[PDB]
RNA sequence: CGUACACGGUGGAUGCCCUGGCAGUCAAGGCGAUGAAGGACGUGCUAAUCUGCGAUAAGCGUCGGUAAGGUGAUAUGAACCGUUUAACCGGCGAUUUCCGAAUGGGGAACCCCGAUCAUUAUCCAAAUGAGGCGAACCGGGGGAACUGAAACAUCUAAGUACCCCGAGGAAAAGAAAUCAACCGAGAUUCCCCCAGUAGCGGCGAGCGAACGGGGAGCAGCCCGAGCCUAAUCAGUGUGUGUGUUGUGGAAGCGUCUGGAAAGGCGCGCGAUACAGGGUGACAGCCCCGUACACAAUGCACAUGCUGUAGCUCGAUGAGUAGG
RNA sequence: GCCUGCGAAGGUGUGCUGUGAGGCAUGCUGGAGGUAUCAGAAGUGCGAAUGCUGACAUAAGUAACGAUAAAGCGGGUGAAAAGCCCGCUCGCCGGAAGACCAAGGGUUCCUGUCCAACGUUAAUCGGGGCAGGGUGAGUCGACCCUAAGGCGAGGCCGAAA
């Protein structure tokens, strides 16, 4: 997701997204448990996403 | 200057007459062209110099002095490959003096 | 939700627990106070949380001669069980 | 075991090179309780350092420039991103946990609140100020000694070192009850000269101006009343001369040596552009760059303009002059 | 106004010339630049401050390792074992080399793999090097308060930390 997408989303959409990404921000945490499908791309990307939307939320 | 997106033509080395594209350019001045390779032990198509030893660099180690890109003079060389989105570079490419 | 926690556990030590005795081990970040480890677990772990205890820890500089030793380790917490289900799986 | 030398070593001089210093010059010039400077401690898959940031942590967003290569110095392994045009460069915006001059209080960074002084005061801190930092320079005060006088109490070093308080980017001074060659000059500083003269001094050693002249820079005005409006004040609009990056940018030539020339030798060229560096060995004509060109920002000092708004009359400051 | 990778400066050895201070040449090496004339220049030409700094020789392969004076005999492992391990025998210490702790030090603890470096010998040993693991309390300690005493605020003193 890019800043352009988040700005287009509504106040509720950003909330459901932050929450969806929040719920999303759970699935991962399994490497130390011995996982594989865990991707390093979104590891760092997701934290930025929930943040990007968090920044625009205040910009509004 | 020399770029990686260009084709070179040998003129001195035992690979004289071979054609190919520039693999990569090192800050050493040497240039490895797609073609000038060597036959390793287990016969693996990998460019490298001819000398005994353990671990040594790849590339056949060609020199810009014996190569042939766009030399403004009378030679035996012929056509050579060369960006376009620049626009201004297209004018020079169109001129029989530069590229 | 899963935002502050590392490896579930290890062999004989964090395994002696969770067996039949309502208790669970799980590493977690250091910046984790008491707010989480009750709001990252218990949420989807399919269980409500037991006497909850969220520990924290950190070492200190030194250890060597001239360098950047300054550090701050990270700290798991003991989460026994409210009487219900053992995180759905991991256990006896 | 004496001495010289030979081969090898120890050692590290020397020769050459050097991403460093030293020095000069031009430009530019403040930061913060919208809590800075500094420090502490985090942050990159691995990173121990440095740097960049700081928990959206060597990064996020917008515009413009730029460009295909990129993911800081380390050219590693793994691996990612980029044409939904990144990296990189410039400006700006968003965000910016906790502690932290923070001032609620205590405290070697940890826990609870506008502390203290002061003004206004609806006396409710309700509305405000001070309390910090910063290379030197500047202003107002306090004020030595060793030393020199080849002793030393004047004198000299000092009105310096150091100390206290404070402003600005600049300060201090200043419009003359002055100067005084003159029917004259004529606000005040600063530079040069006048003087090392006048003057001071166990007149011993030493100490030491000014008027004037030649320059730089030039501006004069305000405190009782009468009257009326273009000093002043309040506010508005808002510059010419720019800052960084990218675009318009010619150019391996020949022979010989060599792994390679930025060699030797031969020839030619740039110049309102005759710095330097890079490129496999001393290339101003290989690449960047130097003169040059263009676009993004900051400053925009000024000016213009609105409402205020001239001008006129008299006087002019005593515990001062002076002793 | 000349020399140079048909090779220079420098260095080593050697020849020649000058009264000399030196110049110059050859061979080896070096292998990048280096001079002569006239002229100006420099922080200019040096063995002799209990000189300053670094390096080095002779001295020396000389001096030294001493009340808790205990090791020895077999065996095991190993390429090597007089001091790693096993058994036996022989002893030391007992307010003490025993046990539990404060301060302080600080991971030095444990396991595995090794040893180039450390252990005044060697080491397959280690409190050594590398990689992991270990210190899970409401009732232990910190946290809290207070004594001698100290600090900040108001009051009062050229001024003030």
């Amino acid at each position: 997701m890019k800043a352009k997408e988040l700005r287009e989303k509504s106040v509720e959409e950003l909330n459901t997204e932050l929450l969806n990404l929040l719920r999303e921000q759970f699935n991962l945490r399994m490497q130390a448990a011995s996982g594989q499908l865990q991707q390093s791309h979104l590891l760092k990307q997701v934290r930025r996403d929930v943040a990007r939307v968090k920044t625009l939320l205040n910009e509004k | 200057k020399i770029r990686r997106d260009d084709e070179v033509i040998v003129l001195t080395g035992k690979d004289k007459g071979k054609r190919g594209k520039v693999k990569n350019v090192l800050s050493s001045g040497k240039v490895i062209v797609e073609g000038i390779n060597l036959v390793k032990k287990h016969q693996k198509p990998v460019p490298a110099l001819n000398q005994p030893g353990g671990i040594v660099e790849k590339e056949a180690a060609i020199q810009v002095s014996n190569v042939a890109i766009f030399n403004a003079a009378t030679g035996k060389a012929d056509r050579v490959g060369f960006r376009f989105e620049d626009g201004k570079k297209v004018r020079f490419f169109k001129s029989n003096s530069e590229t | 939700l899963l935002k502050v926690l590392r490896a579930p556990h290890v062999s004989e030590k964090a395994s002696t627990a969770m067996e039949k005795s309502n208790t669970i081990v799980l590493k977690v970040a250091k910046d984790a106070t008491k707010a989480e480890i009750k709001a990252a677990v218990q949420k989807l772990f399919e269980v409500e949380v037991e006497v909850v205890n969220t520990l924290v820890v950190k070492g200190k500089v030194k250890r060597h001669g001239q360098r950047i030793g300054r550090r701050s380790d990270w700290k798991k917490a003991y989460v026994t069980l409210k009487e219900g289900q053992n995180l759905d799986f991991v256990g006896g």
